[PDB]
This record gives C-alpha cells, sequence and structure tokens, in this order.
RNA sequence: CGCACGCGCGCUACACUGACGGAGCCAGCGAGUCUAACCUUGGCCGAGAGGUCUUGGUAAUCUUGUGAAACUCCGUCGUGCUGGGGAUAGAGCAUUGUAAUUAUUGCUCUUCAACGAGGAAUUCCUAGUAAGCGCAAGUCAUCAGCUUGCGUUGAUUACGUCCCU
C-alpha cells in the first residue's frame, strides 16, 4: 500500500511476556504459541483498541498494552471471561485462571492428584501414570 | 524327582510347558474381590 | 478364513499315512477310498474307517465321492494341519502357538524351538484361501524355491537371513526383533547409510541377482544383541528380483542414481553430506 | 478442606444450592433434586461411632452402587462400599468429595499386555 | 478462464487467441508405443497412437496444470495460470508438462 | 533505506511485466500476512490497470 | 463401551475454487393430540438450550413456500506441521429420562493432534451416470453416522471384448 520503508525498525521474532509473543505472529496467537490465552480474550480488546489478525506483527507498542495491562494486570477487576479459559472457577481454586506459560500446568492437575489415593479413579494409577508414563 | 519339575514325562509330542513365574507384589488397600488384588499398588520396578 | 482346532483326535493311524500318500498323491492328485490303509500298510480293519470317519471332519481330508473315482485327499488342511504334522515329524513344532503376524502368502507364527530361542513359522498360502491346481503347486514349491533364494549374499559377506525347513508350505526363517523405518525416530550415523543405499546394489550385482523394492517399512535396525543393541540390517527388498538379460535395465540401472534421494534427506529436513556410487563397477567387477 | 472458603460453612450441604452456579451435564444432577439416599445413612451412621475404641476404628459395614453421592460430614466412622463383589473399608473422611462409593473399581485380573502368562493357558498343546 | 485471462490478453494479444493460433496444435502427437507383451522383457515398440498423447501432455497436462497442479500450490488455484498459455507452442522442455515432449519422438526411438 | 521501493517501482513498473507481492520476494524481505492488506491502495500511483473485484478473489490484472 | 496388536467402514484434514461477519432466501418422498401430553407456528425468558407466560392443527391451510443445504455478493487472512482440523480433554449451560455411570446427545469457550492424495491393490461408471450438498425419519427422551428415499446443483471418458474374473 503506502511505499514507504524504514531503518532497521521492524524485526521478525520478539521475546515478550517472559516467552516467545513473536514479532511475527500477533497479541492473540502468540498468547497461543505460548499455552494459555485464546482468541476472544483479546478480541474484546477489538471493541477498545481495534487490532485484529490481519497482519504480519512485528509492530506492537507498549502502550498500547498498558490500556491493555488496564485488562491484564490485577487478575481481579479487569474483565477476566467467564465462559472461555483453559481452567476457569476450577475444583483446584476456584477463580477464572486466564494464565500464562508459566502457570498454566502447575494450575492444571490437582484433579489428577486425587481420587485413588481417595481409593476410586486418580491418586494410584496417575502416579502410575507418573511412575509409569512419565518415564 | 517328584517335586522339582516342570513337567511330566510325556515326552519320549505333545505340551509346550507352561511356566508360572511367580514373582508376587504386594496388596495394599482394604477389601479384595477375585479381581482387584493384583492391581493395587505395583510398584513395577 | 482360519481353523487350527481340529487336529489333536487322531492316533498312530494316521503318522505312517502322510507322507506315504503325500508321496503318493502326488505319484496317484485324488485318492479312492480303499488307499488310505494299502498306501501306508495299515491294516484293512483293525481300527480303520474309525479312524478316516475321525478324519472326515478334520477338514485336512474331505469324503468327495464322485462316480467310482472316490474321493480321500491329503479340503485346504491337507496341506496346513500336516504340514504342521510334518514339523513335529521333522523335529521343528513341539506345539502351536505364540503366533502373532500377517502377510496374504507369508504369515509370521512366532514359534519357539527345539532349543528354545525363538523362530518364525512364516506361512504361505496366496489367494485369499485360493488353493487349487497352482496355487497349492506353488505353495509347496514357493516354500522350496524361497528355500533355495534365502542365502544369496549371506555366502557372500552380505545379510540375507536363513531358511531351515520347507514343509509342504511351511518356511521357518533365530526370530528377528526388528525396527523399520517407519518405526524409527533417530539415528546415529546418517550419511553412511544413504551412500550404502547405492551400494547395497553393488552388492547385489555382485551375486547376479538385483532387488529393487524399497517402501518405508524394509530396512530394519534389528536386535541381534539386545543390551549393548548391535543392531543389523534385515533387508525386505526382495522380490523386485530381475535377471538383468531381460530389457527392463534401462531404468534398473538409473534407479540405482537418482530414485533414493528422498529418504535420508526429508525423513531423516536434513539435508545430506556423503558422495555416491553408480553400478559401471559391478558390470565387470562381479 | 471442601474449597478453602470457610469450613464451617460447607459440610452440611446437601444437593441445592453452589450447583446452580455449575455446568448443565453436572446441573441436571446435583442441582434439580436433595436425594435423601444419605439421610437414614446417617441414622446408623450415628451408632457407627459410638462403640468403638473412638476416634481410630468402627466396624467394616457393608454398602453394595456406582452412581451414588456422599457428602462430607462424618469425620471418625468406617464403612464397606462396593467394589463388585467385595466391601472396601473406608474410614469416611472429608477426603472425598462428591465422587462415587462405586467408582472404587478397577475389576479385572489385570489387563496382560507386559506378562502374557494367561494367554499362554489358551494355546494349543497338541497330539 | 475468464478470472485469469486478462494477463494472457496482454501478452501479444488482442483478442486472446492470438499467440494461441500457434500454440495449441503445434503439440502434434506423432508416435508413441504400446506395452509390448515381450515373454518376460517389457520392452518398447516404435507404433503410432491416434494423435490425442502430446495433446493431452500440453492439454490434460494443463487439467492437473490449471487444478491439481495449483492444488496445494504456494500460490492459488485460478491464478498460477499466469504462465500456463503463453509459450506453450513448441518444446521448451523446462516445465512441468513439456518436459516429457521429446520423450515420444526418442523413447519409442530408442529401443525400437 | 528509507523509500528505495518509491524510486524502484516509479522506474520499474515499466521494468517490472506485473505488479503482485512476488516482486518484493527478490529481495527476500517478507513472505506473510502484509499481502492481502495490499490491493487497495497500491494502485493509486496509476500505471497499471485495475479489471476485477470479488471480496474472496481479488484479482486484478499486469499492465 | 476397559485396551500390547491387525483389518475394514464411512467421515474428514493435510489449505487460498478454502471457510468466517451479514444481506441474495428455493424443494419434496412430507408429516403432526380421541375418548388427549404429538408437530409446532408471539416477544423474551435465557452467555446458550427451548417451555410450547401462549397459540395453530384429524391436516398443501397452522408448522409449510419444511424462507433446507452446498450456497451468490460488501469486508477477513499470499503458504508460515499454517486464521487447515477440532484430534484429545477441562471449565462456565440444558430438553429429558424416577438418576447421564462406561459420561445419551442437545449447549457457550479454550486445548489445535497425526497427516504434506500417502508402499502394495483397486471400489462403481454412459443420456443422465461420477460428483458434492441438504431435508426429516427406526435410530429421537439425544441426533443420522447405517438405511430407504426425495430434493438442490450436477465433471475428464465411451459401444467393446475377454487380458484380469
Amino acid at each position: 500500500s503506502l511505499v514507504v520503508q524504514e531503518q532497521g525498525s521492524f524485526q521478525h521474532i520478539l521475546r515478550l511476556l517472559n516467552t516467545n509473543v513473536d514479532g511475527n505472529i500477533k497479541i492473540v496467537y502468540a498468547l497461543t504459541t505460548i499455552k494459555g490465552v485464546g482468541r476472544r480474550y483479546s478480541n474484546l480488546v477489538c471493541k477498545k483498541a481495534d487490532v485484529d489478525l490481519h497482519k504480519r506483527a512485528g509492530e506492537l507498542t507498549q502502550e498500547e498494552l498498558e490500556r491493555i495491562v488496564q485488562i491484564m494486570q490485577n487478575p481481579t477487576h479487569y474483565k477476566i471471561p467467564a465462559w472461555f479459559l483453559n481452567r476457569q472457577n476450577d475444583i483446584t481454586d476456584g477463580k477464572d485462571y486466564h494464565t500464562l506459560a508459566n502457570n498454566v500446568e502447575s494450575k492444571l492437575r490437582d484433579d489428577l492428584e486425587r481420587l485413588k489415593k481417595i481409593r476410586a479413579h486418580r491418586g494410584i494409577r496417575h502416579f502410575w501414570g507418573l511412575r509409569v508414563r512419565g518415564q | 524327582e517328584y517335586d522339582g519339575l516342570t513337567t511330566a514325562r510325556y515326552d519320549d509330542h505333545g505340551f509346550l510347558p507352561g511356566r508360572e513365574q511367580t514373582s508376587k507384589k504386594a496388596a495394599v488397600p482394604k477389601g479384595t474381590s477375585d479381581y482387584q488384588a493384583k492391581w493395587y499398588l505395583d510398584d513395577v520396578i | 478364513k482360519l481353523d487350527t482346532s481340529h487336529m489333536r483326535y487322531l492316533t498312530t493311524d494316521d503318522f505312517r499315512v502322510l507322507q506315504a500318500v503325500e508321496q503318493g498323491s502326488r505319484s496317484h492328485e485324488v485318492v479312492p477310498t480303499p488307499l488310505i490303509h494299502q498306501i501306508s500298510g495299515m491294516r484293512s480293519q483293525s481300527g480303520t474307517n474309525r479312524a478316516i470317519s475321525d478324519l472326515a471332519k478334520l477338514s485336512l481330508i474331505s469324503k468327495m465321492r464322485n462316480v467310482k473315482y472316490d474321493g480321500y485327499r491329503l479340503t485346504y488342511n491337507g496341506i496346513d494341519y500336516l504340514a504342521l504334522k510334518t514339523m513335529l515329524n521333522r523335529d521343528t513344532v513341539y506345539s502351536v502357538g505364540n503366533t502373532i503376524g500377517v502377510g496374504k502368502e507369508s504369515d509370521i507364527y512366532k514359534v519357539s524351538d527345539k532349543n528354545g530361542n525363538p523362530r518364525v513359522m512364516k506361512i504361505h498360502r496366496l489367494g485369499r484361501s485360493n488353493q487349487g491346481a497352482n496355487w497349492m503347486h506353488l505353495s509347496r514349491l514357493a516354500a522350496n524355491k524361497e528355500y533355495q533364494f534365502m542365502s544369496m549374499l549371506y555366502s557372500k559377506g552380505f545379510k540375507v537371513p536363513e531358511p531351515f525347513d520347507n514343509s509342504r508350505h511351511i518356511v521357518v526363517m533365530e526370530l528377528i526383533e526388528g525396527y523399520p523405518m517407519r518405526r524409527l525416530r533417530k539415528h546415529k550415523n546418517i550419511p553412511k547409510l544413504y551412500s550404502d543405499l547405492m551400494c547395497f546394489i553393488v552388492d547385489l550385482a555382485n551375486s547376479g541377482l538385483i532387488h529393487c523394492d524399497f517402501n518405508e517399512f524394509n530396512i530394519m535396525i534389528k536386535d541381534k544383541l539386545e543390551d549393548e543393541n548391535d543392531c543389523g540390517f534385515v533387508v525386505i527388498d526382495f522380490p523386485q528380483c530381475i535377471s538383468i538379460q531381460h530389457q527392463d535395465a534401462d531404468y534398473y540401472f538409473q534407479r540405482d542414481v537418482d530414485c533414493i534421494r528422498r529418504f535420508f534427506k526429508k525423513k531423516l529436513k536434513y539435508e545430506p553430506k556423503p558422495d555416491s556410487s553408480m553400478l559401471d563397477t559391478e558390470g565387470f567387477g562381479d | 478442606s471442601y474449597r478453602g472458603v470457610d469450613l464451617e460453612k460447607l459440610l452440611e450441604m446437601s444437593t441445592e444450592d453452589f450447583v446452580k452456579l455449575a455446568p448443565a451435564r453436572v446441573r441436571r444432577r446435583f442441582a434439580r433434586g436433595m436425594t435423601s439416599k444419605p439421610a437414614g445413612f446417617m441414622k446408623k451412621l450415628r451408632a457407627a461411632k459410638l462403640a468403638a475404641p473412638e476416634n481410630e476404628k468402627p466396624a467394616p459395614v457393608r454398602t453394595h452402587m456406582r452412581n451414588m453421592i456422599i457428602v462430607p460430614e462424618m469425620i471418625g466412622s468406617v464403612v464397606g462400599i462396593y467394589n463388585g463383589k467385595a466391601f472396601n473399608q473406608v474410614e469416611i473422611r472429608p477426603e472425598m468429595l462428591g465422587h462415587y462409593l462405586g467408582e472404587f473399581s478397577i475389576t479385572y485380573t489385570p489387563v496382560r499386555h507386559g506378562r502374557a502368562g494367561a494367554t499362554t493357558s489358551r494355546f494349543i498343546p497338541l497330539k | 478462464i475468464k478470472h485469469t485471462l486478462d494477463i494472457i490478453n496482454v501478452l501479444t494479444d488482442q483478442n486472446p487467441i492470438q499467440v494461441v493460433v500457434d500454440a495449441i496444435t503445434n503439440t502434434g502427437p506423432r508416435e508413441d508405443t504400446t506395452r509390448v507383451g515381450g515373454g518376460g522383457a517389457a520392452r518398447r515398440q516404435a507404433v503410432d497412437v491416434s494423435p490425442l498423447r502430446r495433446v493431452n501432455q500440453a492439454i490434460a497436462l494443463l487439467t492437473i496444470g490449471a487444478r491439481e497442479a495449483a492444488f496445494r500450490n504456494i500460490k492459488t488455484i485460478a491464478e498460477t495460470l499466469a504462465e500456463e498459455l503463453i509459450n506453450a507452442a513448441k518444446g521448451s522442455s523446462t516445465s512441468y508438462a513439456i518436459k516429457k515432449k521429446d520423450e515420444l519422438e526418442r523413447v519409442a526411438k530408442s529401443n525400437r | 533505506l528509507d523509500q528505495e521501493k518509491y524510486d524502484r517501482i516509479l522506474k520499474e513498473v515499466p521494468t517490472y511485466r506485473y505488479v503482485s507481492v512476488s516482486v518484493l520476494v527478490d529481495r527476500l524481505k517478507i513472505g506473510g500476512s502484509l499481502a492481502r492488506i495490499a490491493l487497495r491502495h497500491l494502485e493509486k500511483e496509476g500505471i497499471i490497470k485495475p479489471i476485477s473485484k470479488h471480496s474472496k478473489q481479488a484479482i486484478y490484472t499486469r499492465a
């Protein structure tokens, strides 16, 4: 479109939010490249920031994300989706964990720690699924 | 020898001998039917 | 399909009979009634039609009541049960079954030997079964011919497995705990074994039989040694074997140059290092 | 331990209320109707703590289903529970929460994929 | 064809059949083997099929060459046809369909 | 490196036979999602003639 | 209906003629309560599901013109195991069934798998046959995947004999 180039600015791979939220995939699906964030979390940001999926995306500014830090940084007041998430209002804790790469799998398997120490299904056989199926 | 064998003197066209290699493992929890004993706490070493 | 459970009701009454009648059905196809006694020297009426009515249900023989040319035939189990009985007679099989393996004219039947180490009773039944005029004539002799054409590089320094017995359809191949090239994941010496695929057909032209047929199931990294994993090659590549006199080697020789170029490159995205070789050397250095 | 929220609120609940926040495949069970089959179970529970050497071990009273749900109130009693035939002794605690008593079952002499020794008993020795 | 062919209506074509005057027909098939029985050796004979093979080396390899050689293509389905009828007149041999064009006059000539 | 595409289009649209996104790949910079975006603002220069419109198949013609 | 293996069945995904946000809105083999709990046509209850707070029906009328689907046009992404797939599974929802367990399928959203038309062999084909795509039903309390149909739109290649059989 605009026949204008720039001076060393655009990259191709980023390192964002402690892992690789890349500079070729957007906010949305490079938060899917790291495990824990789906589509409509940052697509409800489209009705407040107008940033959809249609670009090669080494373009993001860290001050638009600060009005998304108005949506992110405290997980108790900031429009967390409630029919959406990976694990969400859990048996594990009870809150709607729209968490991140370092915080999904630590908040995922308290349903598999449980049931046949309790003599039923998931407290020896999932430990057998860790003493055998893990090595 | 009467108890130091695996197969009776039927060699002389019949059996391949069925070996029962006893490698028992404990049955820790309470309540046992015919079935569930051998799949209680299998520490497969 | 298959039946197996119609055999263990007999006595000695059929053991003298079999390879006398098996060499007697070949000397004289469909045998009439009062000959099972008299090919084997069995007596006329001392436990006789008792034993033939015992054999009657078992499908290794059948009552083919034609018009004065009667039939007692040693259905399809006249080869099949009686080659199990033949390996009971030729001192290899002592009972039937630890068997898993499926083909068409080669079923892998996992057995343990007279020794105790395992081998495989492969069975030949083509047409499935269709066992008739040549189909029985094939599986008798393709068990005998391929008893003769699995030693073409074992004497010459290379890896072909060895056949043991050729009883009527049965070919016994140690047993090979293979790992084909669709099962494997990684390798430790990649660039040696691409140029050794130009070089295996180099080895095949020494013996005078060029083999081609390479799919993703072929080259077994097997288990000779289990613990230290001294592996080996099983090369299931045989049945595309062609006498080189025939006018199809214009596109067999060019297969040796520019047709193997995909599998060590793509399966093992890793673009390869080594050189190659032709078969123009092997035309003279047989 | 039931949720992390206060324990003097949660333990004596019936088949009514929190599941109206929970999804309709396990809301069309627990927020429709209490199913009071564990109500006369309390009446046999209130004698299954009396004449024991107390706080330690009561008797293995039998129970023969696979879709019945136990409620945590009853710290210190023992009930034997269906596993296909027999009655697994459970010292009943708040250490089972809304899961089946008849989930105590994996009912087979084990599946022989690593040691196949009972498959060897079906094969053919042959005359 | 109608969503694609205006590019071919640029390159020396007033109406788009004008370069294509000498393009479709000039792949005239003259020679193709039969599978000889042979008795063993499956050789090939210097014979002639009806002239619908180098036609179909240029037209049935445009059936694939428009859809099925653009199936799973880097670019789209109908817009890899910006090349398919530009220089299809005579043997270029550097393409998806012209590479076996000499091989009707030499395959039935090599072992004949 | 700011407007080298500006001079090597206005002097190279009568050197390139076509106008597409594959022109840009000769310098090996971008292959990606900045392409279907760029079909509606490119021809404000005014040298290559547009022909047809379709929302699933947006195709034009070289000139 | 639990899974060391192996086969087949259909259905897909391995992509830019792809599907997505909405407008252009068609069929019929049509089927619907008696001495009652059916088909369903009012807004909303509802994140969603329909209850039939109601109504219309002994029937081409009320569903019904089954306002059916694949779908056509303004906007979405140019090859990146990919905005391809929901594969596996979780959390926020029902119509029921006296309770959804080995969840019975109807319901919002993330997990996004093998697989680069795939070694051997092939399944049916001529003036309406390939090829998709629907509709509703014994499956229905949860739908059709099998099925018998009808309807929608409907391609390369052809009158020939044993080479397979």
